[PDB]
RNA sequence: CGGCGGCCAUAGCGGGGGGGCCACACCCGGUCUCAUUUCGAACCCGGAAGUUAAGCCCCCCAGCGAUCCCGGUUGUACUGCCCUCCGAGAGGGGGCGGGAAGCCGGGGACGCCGCCGGCCACUAUC
RNA sequence: CUCAGGCGGGUCAGGAAUCCGCCGUAGAGUGCAAGGGCAAAAGCCGGCCUGACUGGACCCGUAACAGAGGCGGGUCCAGC
RNA sequence: CAGGAUGGCCUCCCCGGAGGUAGGCGGUGGGGUAGAGCACUGAUUGGAGGUGCAGGGGGCGAAAGCCCCCGGCCUCCUGUC
């Protein structure tokens, strides 16, 4: 169908009506699921660090399998969390490099988005590269309303219910109108 | 197989869990539900028990068939809808004998008297359906009369009997 | 609890989200009042508190709305030598409870050292309490002062933006701290007494 | 005995309603009980570490004394005279 | 408004309004005391310019849930007690003393209460 | 600091580890039978640490009431 | 184990000494057996509507190919206890 256009009006007229109750990007974390690491050491590691210009963080093991995850308490992947005017430099670089117009319908069900294109890294010469070369990405963006942050505090938490809730609409084009394109189709 | 000489009555304790059988012998019933749906009919006669029993696996299909050749050579399948609503779950259990001697008894005393499952019953209480069946007035005198030859393959008695509900 | 007649209790507090059960237990064992001692962002309180089966009562309360007004301070309410003043007033009531012993209730918080909860504490025992701990956890003598801000206050200043003195942030606007003076301070830390001048 | 030590008759009678299940109000474990007072002992499973046998069940004594936490309490189980300890959380007033 | 409790859903869900909300939130600076095996997001130092919109407080609506009651089913199901009372030796029934759940219909119930401060106040607005 | 599990989105051969949100009163986990207990925990994580300590009682089980050794635990106080 | 010992228990004697509570009622405590049920832990009977899927049959064949289908594997208002 199409889902841009609604949304944006929603947004628009949100912030006139009240300018400090608009959405917000929480956080974008980069992450590399199916691993560099579980046989392997991730180099990946290296690349990564450099693209988001913060420390990564590596990730323990559990279960028992046969691929990744093979024992338990080894290193599997990596990830940065990365907040702010960090967060939205990657994406413009990263979104560009690799393609967009991607479903409404193939992004998450709450206003949060996930971008699912693999290759390419970003800043030569980084890239060609020894041990892994270009790998694989997803990025996800997780939205949410300015006021959720009395619940994450000890103090006066409450679950904030429809009267000022993250709704599914606008959490979209907020993402887009920083760097991004989706398609209408949704 | 021995006869319907404890498989007649309630008179030991409920004790279906195969949890602590650890299984026991499917039903000898193998169909359930025969004819049509329950709303192509009318009308609704049941056969009615009036006493509290354990009625056997064996009694139940030996029951339902009889109604149901009868109903199946007249009638057809075009019409009726004839349904067992009963399940056996009671365990059943039987001090083991191969009427031995010398060292043997069978027996026994004891040196484990103790249960074995042999198959499944179903306790019927007062006032439940033993069976239910749909059918119009004019398919009314073959369902009568399949069910008079059940009575008789009951273990007890019945005494409310042939039983319009009516359904009407 | 939830909905329908399901696994746990239902508590007043936990929907509330506040008090550490745990800690709560543990704090009341001694017989002695709880000094409940709580943060804000622009407010910090302590009062001297008794339990009882039946509701709590409070003996004496002290708030940072009784140390703006009629003790010559401004200050903002939220810094730390506002508790350390608020430390000396619960410690002239302490004085009035008839007995010292004031033990803290931090609610369900981390103990990290240069925070409220000690600055305040630290106030109490300079304005004559005694009380069980042991020290490793109190803020420095710039803290306390209010020096380390008046060296963050001066730097900054609000609706202005520079390179080193006027830069965006918060600063303090008060009438007798423009840009946080600890002159300010040694005033108000001169006025102790325990009739409240 | 053969089948006793400190479970025999249970399950069922330390089992509860969910509603009567979660750790119950921090009221009861804070709560005094004084000496010269007469106390129902009332068995609470959801504190493992310091709860009668299922056969003191429902008896009512009069407390003694205290040793530490806990109260000593002395209660008649039957005709002979016993002192059981307990902590204040196995305790409720009698009215 | 706040803070500390008691009974611990009669104070659950949903939706509606206002704020008599510096002080409590969002919000903004993070140099410094200090939280992150990644990010001041979390924890903590600092501030309030902006937003009442949550939250939070107050008021209200029961459709859902939970609490309690009335009537119907029902004094029925079930039961303590006794019998040369009945049946072929099982046993049952009557009297007598008691009397449940599930369900249907009809309702109260969207808190109450205790202590202490506080813009405003000297009171209860809330 | 709060869970199996489910739901949708990413990654992979589905999937797992791993990621993002939403649902989720306990079905998870607690070495091992079974049962009971438990969600600001006894569950999960990080750091520190080695009290699985010495001594002497108290109490109950053992062995209900009601005799009955040895043994076990819980609960105290003294010392470290 | 067709046996002893020690209690409970029986009797006789002696000592201390004012209540005792088998009975019945109310108040304050404990509880899942009769009964009853679908609200869990739980075993399972049966037909619908989903076609959500592991696959044994067919089709535009590219034999379950994108897409629907039929043993069926498991949801859902229901169905035995």
């Amino acid at each position: 169908m199409a889902v841009e256009i609604p949304n944006k009006e929603q947004i628009l007229a949100d912030w006139e009506a009240h300018p400090m109750r608009r959405p917000r990007i929480e956080k974008v974390t980069i992450n590399i699921g199916v691993g560099e690491s579980g046989e392997r050491l991730t180099k990946a590691e290296i690349m990564l660090q450099q693209l988001t210009g913060q420390k990564p963080i590596r990730r323990k093991a559990k279960k028992t399998n046969r691929d990744f995850g093979i024992r338990r308490g080894e290193p599997i992947a990596v990830k940065v969390t990365l907040r702010g005017p960090k967060a939205y430099e990657l994406l413009k670089r990263l979104l560009a490099a690799v393609d967009n117009r991607l479903k409404a319908s193939s992004f998450d069900e709450h206003g949060n988005v996930c971008f699912g294109i693999e290759e390419h890294i970003n800043i030569p010469g980084v890239e060609y590269d020894p041990e892994i070369g270009i790998f694989g990405m997803d990025v996800c963006v997780t939205l949410e309303r300015p006021g959720f942050r009395v619940a994450r505090r000890k103090r006066k938490r409450a679950k904030i219910p429809t009267r000022h809730k993250l709704t599914k609409e606008e959490g979209m084009v907020y993402m887009m109108e920083e760097f991004g394109v989706e398609i209408v189709e949704g | 197989l021995r006869p319907a000489k404890i498989d007649r009555y309630v008179d030991k304790p409920a004790y279906t869990r195969r949890e602590y059988i650890r299984g026991a012998p499917g039903p000898k019933i193998t169909i359930f539900d025969m004819g049509n749906p329950a709303g192509d009919f009318e009308f609704e006669v049941s056969l009615h028990t009036a006493e509290p029993v354990q009625i056997r696996q064996n009694a139940l299909e030996a029951a339902r068939q009889q109604v149901n050749r009868y109903l199946q050579k007249n009638v057809g399948r075009s019409n009726y809808h004839f349904k067992i609503r009963v399940y056996p779950f009671q365990v059943l259990r039987e001090n083991p004998m191969a009427t031995g001697r010398k060292a043997d008894r069978y027996g026994n005393g004891m040196r484990r008297p103790f249960g074995k499952p042999i198959g499944l019953a179903a306790r019927l209480k007062k006032d439940q359906k033993i069976l239910s069946i749909r059918v119009n007035r004019q398919h009314l005198k073959f369902a009568i009369e399949g069910a008079r030859r059940a009575a008789m393959k009951f273990p007890c008695k019945c005494y409310y009997r042939i039983y319009d509900k009516e359904g009407n | 609890m939830a909905h329908g007649p399901r696994y746990r209790v239902p508590f007043r507090r936990r929907r509330e989200g506040k008090t550490n059960y745990r800690k709560r237990l543990k704090l009341l064992k001694s017989g002695k009042p709880r000094l409940v001692v709580r943060k804000s962002l622009n407010h910090h309180i302590a009062q001297i508190i008794v339990y009882d089966p039946k509701g709590d009562r409070t003996l004496v309360s002290a708030h940072t709305r009784e140390l703006i007004r009629d003790f010559g301070w401004k200050g903002h309410c939220g810094n730390t030598p506002s508790a350390y003043l608020l430390g000396l007033l619960i410690g002239y009531k302490a004085k009035q409870a008839g007995i010292e012993e004031a033990i803290l209730d931090i609610g369900l918080h981390p103990p990290v050292r240069g925070s409220s909860v000690f600055a305040v504490l630290k106030g109490a025992v300079d304005a004559g309490l005694n009380v069980p701990h042991s020290p490793e956890i109190f803020p420095d003598e710039y803290r306390i002062r209010g020096e380390h801000i008046a060296e963050y206050a001066k730097m900054l200043k609000e609706q202005d933006e520079e390179k080193f003195r006027r830069q965006f942030g918060g600063y303090l606007v008060k009438g007798l701290d423009p840009e946080k003076l600890p002159e300010h301070f040694e005033e108000v830390k001169a006025r102790i007494i325990e009739k409240f001048e | 005995q053969k089948a006793h030590s400190f479970r025999r008759k249970t399950r069922k009678k330390l089992s509860k309603h969910p509603r009567r299940r979660g750790l119950p109000p921090l009221t009861r474990f804070l709560q005094e009980f004084e000496v010269g007072q007469r106390v129902h002992i009332v068995i609470e499973p959801s504190y493992h570490k310091g709860m009668p046998d299922p056969r003191f069940h429902g008896r009512t004594g009069t407390v003694v004394g205290k040793r530490g936490e806990a109260y000593i309490v002395e209660i008649k189980d039957g005709s002979k005279v016993k002192t059981l300890f307990i902590h204040p959380v196995h305790l409720r007033p009698q009215k």
